[PDB]
RNA sequence: GACUCGUUCAUACUACAGUGGAUACACCAGAUCCCAUCAGAACUCUGAAGUUAAGCACUGUAAGGCUUGGCUAGUACUGAGGUGGGAGACCGCUCGGGAACACCAGGUGAUGAGUCAG
RNA sequence: CGCAGAUGUCCAAAGACAAGCUCAAAGAGAACAGAAAUCUCUUGUAGACUAAAAGGGGAAAAGCUUGUUUGAUUUCUAUUU
RNA sequence: UUAGAGGACAGGGCCUUGACCUAUUCUCAAACUCCCAAUAGGUAAAAAGGGCGAAAUAACUCAAUUUGU
């Protein structure tokens, strides 16, 4: 009635790997994307084999919501044409998928630039979500008002009208 | 070579109680005290100011100074031959109301009314305590059947 | 995968107060606010507090006693519409008459209001009080310095500082704190939005309209309100519960519920 | 029927369930202004269309925990005496003090000050 | 000349104050990505961290991140080990 | 620190031995602790003092020539 499932963010992550020319060229790609400043993560580590170290910058990502995070993801399952796996689901109510190519989008390609790669996830979740989020009486949510994954497979089917595998 | 520090030897006094840590309530804050009052001297070591010494923790003294969060308490010491009068000043967590005294003081008000009820009725008042002395005679009723033999006991 | 929350869990947990583990109060603020010198005795040091819930604005004054605290005052922002002010009662405006109110009802229950005139329309040494802010975090432009200020416009003296005045990060203007006070940026809101998106401003502001208050007496009825509560700030001079809450059981009776609920499976 | 500030700091906690909305407590509708971020999510400000789904309140689980009695038990241990026993290791007597785990049963709160509605 | 160990150092911040925040770890999920890179979500009484031995203390903090600073300043008493 | 039992990633092609989880089971600590004695310790048990009223003195304290001390 008011217990309907909606959309809480949308992420999208870019992991170069290497801190540099790159991710600044990653960070651009995803400016024009959003209209919005994204930021930076860091290693906690450091791994031989991969080459990174601590405190060292390695991806950008940016948060998203609203009616402008609906269309972005709009363009993303389209770039899947609306068909993703059932693993994609997790046990708490949340999915994501993958993209190879940032072009697809409809970005213009700059030979400058380069292609890259990144991430979507969505965490569904109901109305009510404040009181675990507010600092003065911060609380828990029941049980029955969490969303677990059939439902999230079943908002799916209904509102974009996709498949699962 | 020898270790005689200020805290050595403390592992178990300058620890807290099970499920009884943290620090203490607000109401401890509220405490009154005076000059000449009977004094607890008992260390909380979840604060660290002003903290007194090992030999101190669980005596009792009178108020001698009083400060913006500190007391000066009066307390005994035996020294080989003779007992010496120490001044020792702590912060106000590590100081309890003493209960020590309370006998006296309840027993004197109360003995107030019985003395002036006594003399206006004119009559012999004892009020000293009296100790536990030896129990007169009775008659006591029992069923013959309720009265149970016992024996000792065989070994099994 | 090992559960986490075993018996030894439950055994060796201890829980915090009462109040902290419901996200109400401090404890580190409060004792800091209630402690005093223990060689100036026989001297309490009151506090004022401000709470501000959803839809309302509360004042008191506490004292703070060894079973629990006592109020000696206390004013409410819904007894504003005695005092000719209609709905818009979460205002920084309505803050600060609600300030105004506590304090001029706290003199008046001393028999010292004629002698602590305050200030006068807005622009012996007074009684102490502490100001006490609850869980909120301090802004500039929060709301419980609209209510500082309306009590300290009464007789009481409650020591502050002035960054933290709207407009007033790094410059005191007095002129943006007058205008919140008398809710002018309210106005101009209601102004702004009739210009473009009508329809919006019809519905966002409906019961000031139903209430037949427009933007451009705004200021007024405010500084009507101001002089009627100074004139008079004295208080005003079984449900029947539809509704009936179940109660407990004892062991006997649980017995008997399991007896059934067995004798039931059997078959 | 509800709220604000407290005191005990689990009989007050935890996991699942059932029931409730005159006023109130909430979720909730927005970003011009004070303010705030990658992000009006949080924090701050301005409101009154919708809802008890959730927070919150009361109750229910041969529920876990916690708490109070009974038992374990005069058992384990121990102060004073002995030209007591025994190769010893160790163990009784006389005058006295006296546990713990486990197991069984009941319980799941109480309260100070001040207000609102009716 | 019993047992297991440590000291002749180090810090313009690792000193002072305030505010916001919560840590180890596990599970499920996301292009290259794998046992371990970076992202969300659930659980989480400290299982992390707090210069250096060991012991005590610490969760809207004493831990992490920020902002402003030089109370690591001059003089004197009552006293503890 | 010994041993089985019941459940749902390694293995020789539907079963080893495992791994993981759940309830048990034999035995322990000067430098372990949910609990906790006997013995050994400390303070108190009224007259240079206590109780209950009034008045006077302060440059201290308080919103207070009365608030307190
Ligand atoms: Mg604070
Ligand atoms: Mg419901
Ligand atoms: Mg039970
Ligand atoms: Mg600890
Ligand atoms: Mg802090
Ligand atoms: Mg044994």
């Amino acid at each position: 009635v008011m217990r309907e499932i909606k959309v809480n963010k949308l992420v999208l992550n870019i992991c170069v790997g290497e801190s540099g020319d790159r991710l600044t060229r990653a960070a651009r790609v995803l400016e024009q994307l959003t209209e919005q400043k994204p930021i930076f993560g860091k290693c906690r580590f450091t791994i031989r084999s991969f080459g990174v170290r601590r405190n060292e910058k390695i991806s950008c990502f940016v948060t998203v919501r609203g009616k402008k995070a609906l269309e972005i993801l709009e363009k993303g399952l389209k770039v899947k044409e609306y068909e993703l796996r059932r693993k994609n689901f997790s046990d708490t109510g949340n999915f994501g998928f993958g993209i190879q190519e940032h072009i697809d989008l409809g970005i213009k390609y700059d030979p400058s630039t380069g292609i890259y790669g990144m991430d979507f996830y969505v965490h569904l979740s109901r109305s009510g979500y404040r009181v675990t989020r507010r600092t003065r009486r911060r609380s828990k949510i029941s049980k029955t008002h969490k969303v677990t994954k059939e439902d999230a497979m079943k908002w799916f089917q209904t509102k974009f009208d996709g498949i699962l595998l | 070579g020898k270790s005689r520090g200020k805290r050595s030897g403390t592992r178990y006094k300058f620890s807290k109680k099970f499920r009884k840590h943290g620090e203490c309530t607000a109401n401890k804050y509220l405490e009154k005290l005076n000059y000449g009052d009977y004094v607890d001297i008992v260390c909380d070591s979840t604060q660290q100011k002003g903290m007194p010494f090992n030999y101190y923790h669980g005596k009792t003294g009178k108020i001698f100074h009083i400060t913006k969060r500190g007391v000066g308490v009066l307390v005994n010491k035996r020294v080989k031959h003779r007992i010496e009068q120490k001044k020792v000043c702590v912060r106000i967590e590590h100081v309890r109301k003493s209960r020590c005294n309370e006998d006296f003081l309840l027993r004197k008000i109360k003995n107030a009314e019985l003395i002036k009820e006594a003399k206006l009725k004119n009559e012999h008042i004892n009020i000293k305590r009296k100790t536990e002395g030896p129990k007169p005679a009775a008659m006591i009723k029992v069923p013959p059947s309720k009265i149970i033999t016992i024996e000792p006991l065989p070994f099994y | 995968v090992k559960v986490v929350k075993n018996k030894a869990y439950f055994k060796r947990y201890q829980v915090k107060y009462r109040r902290r583990r419901e996200g109400k109060t401090d404890y580190r603020a409060r004792k800091a606010l209630i402690l005093q010198d223990k060689n100036k005795y026989n001297a309490q040091k009151l506090r004022f507090v401000v709470r501000k819930t959803n839809s309302q604005v509360i004042c008191q004054i506490a004292c703070a006693h060894i079973e629990g605290d006592k109020i000696l005052a206390e004013a409410k922002s819904k007894e504003l519409i005695r005092y000719g002010i209609p709905v818009g009662l979460k205002n920084y405006a309505a803050a600060y008459a609600t300030g105004l109110l506590c304090a001029r009802r706290f003199l008046k229950s001393l028999n010292l209001d004629t002698q602590f005139l305050g200030v006068e329309k807005v622009t012996r040494k007074p009684i102490k009080a502490f100001l006490d802010v609850g869980i909120t975090r301090t802004t500039t432009g929060n709301r419980v310095f609209a209510a500082l200020k309306g009590a300290c416009d009464g007789g009481l003296n409650i020591p502050h500082g002035n960054n933290r005045f709207p407009g007033s990060k790094n410059e005191f203007n007095p002129e943006q704190l007058r205008k919140n006070i008398l809710g002018i940026h309210v106005a101009e809101y209601m102004k702004t939005l009739q210009e473009e998106d009508n329809d919006k401003y019809k519905t966002h502001f409906n019961d000031y309209l139903k209430n037949n208050i427009g933007a451009d007496d705004i200021e007024q009825m405010y500084l009507n309100a101001h002089e009627k509560i100074r004139q008079n700030p004295e208080k005003e001079s079984k449900f029947v519960s539809k509704h009936e809450k179940p109660k407990k059981l004892n062991a006997k009776l649980r017995k008997k519920r399991v007896k059934e609920k067995l004798a039931l499976y059997v078959e």
